[PDB]
């Protein structure tokens, strides 16, 4: 190819263009489904006070 | 949306949580015993 | 509470007890300060994260060619700088009874002295620097050039001070002046002892007091500008930007707990234990100046300035000095401190060496002379932080 700011060519590598075209932010395509407790699925739930 | 089960449960939850403080409402009215009507000079 | 404490307000001797004979004013205060930056520089709209000023840089280029000849390629170049706020912050605080009499308007009156002593603070630390936080990019009072105005201010400001600004390609704009300027402007008479600046009657006030033009550029007046030998400044106030991410917001409790000492030895007081109010104050702001030799300071006549040369610590070759765009030779990066007071005498121009004066050693020194100095670090191998700064007073 060429150097990060080869002096006869412009291009996205060249450091000039930093803050310009960033990559776009997303949303977590592998987040964990949030768990949940299991006892209180099993136990019988009374009153407190 | 919001499984049935599970909001069931939740609001039994909410619900007696609740009763717990109208317990002090019933209290008055139906004139039960409440530990600040008890008179002090009246011997244990 | 313990009365007359050094934070809390109680009722104490600060006092009378609000009796009919108290006068409705105070028929000797002093109008309140304003802040003069925030009425010369460019007001620009900020947030909290700050902001990124672009710029652009490149040496974009063409050449004449022949017939046939087959052309030349060429490139643009950019450039940024980041900018952010800082906050400046107080607190007051006064006894619950003193909240609820409000005794002379005190809160009240609180609620206006903070609210000026912001102000004030974010002038002088964009004017003379004292105090400045980190995230302001220069001050003004940092300029390499100065001139001094008092025995004829048209000769200082139009014509002497005019000259070393427009010598660097910078350019005049505006005027700011303080109040003390008043008896040199008044006066700087002509010849046969006629003042400039005013009407062959002398009834009216002196022309750029009353914020009126000089020479085309309008005069901004202070009350508060001046500090040590400075009186003034003239320049490009086009050159400054500020922000301010919020107002002053106040915020008010019974509930919290302060700390009446330092972090490290401290003394927690919960307001709520001792009935006591307090009131949060702050606000953001940010400042750049996008460089601070577009501004000569103004001062009396005999004035002599200070800078202080800084190598970062770079190991071979030499710098150069300069006084005016004269030139002198190379000197060592190591050189012993009294061949840069003799390197500056060997300027072609008429400073010497009861004048002159330095101290410090190897990339370490501080210079003193009678006008504008720059340094050139070209001859020097390593030189890759290499600075030079001006000297604040003290």
């Amino acid at each position: 190819g060429f150097s990060a700011d080869h002096s006869q060519i412009a291009q996205t590598k060249d450091t000039m263009f930093t803050g310009y075209l960033d990559p776009v932010q997303a949303k977590d395509y592998f987040a964990e489904a949030e768990k949940t407790s299991i006892v209180q699925r099993v136990a019988q739930k009374i009153p407190m006070g | 949306s919001i499984d049935p089960e599970k909001l069931r449960d939740q609001l039994l939850d909410a619900f007696e949580n609740k009763q717990n403080e109208l317990k002090s409402s019933k209290a008055y009215y139906d004139a039960e015993r409440r530990p600040d009507a008890i008179g002090l000079a009246v011997p244990l | 509470s313990a009365d007359h404490s050094q934070i809390a307000q109680t009722k104490d001797t600060m006092f009378t007890g609000y009796l009919d004979p108290v006068q409705a004013k105070d028929y000797f205060a002093e109008a309140e300060k304003t802040s003069i930056v925030q009425r010369v520089a460019q007001k620009i709209p900020m947030g909290a994260t700050g902001i990124v000023i672009p710029h652009w840089t490149g040496d974009v280029s063409a050449q004449w060619i022949g017939e046939g000849d087959m052309k030349p390629i060429t490139k643009g170049n950019m450039t940024k700088r980041d900018v952010h706020p800082a906050k400046i912050a107080t607190i007051f605080v006064a006894s619950a009874e003193t909240v609820r009499a409000n005794p002379a308007n005190y809160l009240g009156t609180m609620r206006t002295k903070v609210a000026t002593a912001i102000a004030m603070a974010f002038d002088n630390a964009a004017l003379h620097g004292t105090n400045a936080p980190s995230a302001f990019q220069g001050y003004l009072d940092q300029s390499n050039k100065t001139q001094s105005i008092s025995p004829n201010a048209y000769q200082g400001l139009g014509v002497s001070g005019l000259t070393k600004l427009v010598t660097d390609g910078k350019k005049w704009t505006h005027t700011l002046l303080d109040d003390t300027v008043e008896p040199v402007l008044n006066g700087s008479v002509d010849a046969n002892g006629r003042p400039l600046f005013v009407e062959s009657t002398y009834e009216s006030l002196t022309t750029p007091f009353r914020e009126g033009r000089i020479l085309g550029r309008p005069t901004i007046l202070s009350d508060h500008v001046a500090e040590g030998d400075v009186v003034g400044y003239a320049g490009d106030f086009s050159q400054i930007i500020w922000g301010q991410v919020g107002g002053l917001s106040f915020d008010v409790t019974d509930q919290a707990t302060l700390n009446l000492g330092s972090q490290e030895s401290p003394n927690f007081v919960s307001l709520w234990q001792h009935n006591l109010v307090a009131v949060r104050v702050e606000a953001e702001y940010g400042l750049l100046i996008n460089d601070v030799n577009a501004f000569v300071k103004l001062t009396f006549d005999p004035v002599l300035t200070t800078y202080a040369l800084d190598l970062d610590g770079a190991s071979a070759g030499n710098f150069t000095l300069s006084l005016d765009g004269k030139t002198s030779a190379n000197i060592a990066y190591n050189a012993s401190t009294a061949t840069v007071k003799s390197a500056i005498v060997a300027i072609d121009d008429g400073v010497s060496a009861d004048d002159v004066t330095v101290t410090g050693s190897a990339g370490d020194y501080t210079i003193t002379v009678p006008g504008t100095l720059t340094a050139d670090f070209s001859g020097l191998t390593d030189g890759e932080g290499a600075s030079i700064s001006v000297v604040s007073v003290g």
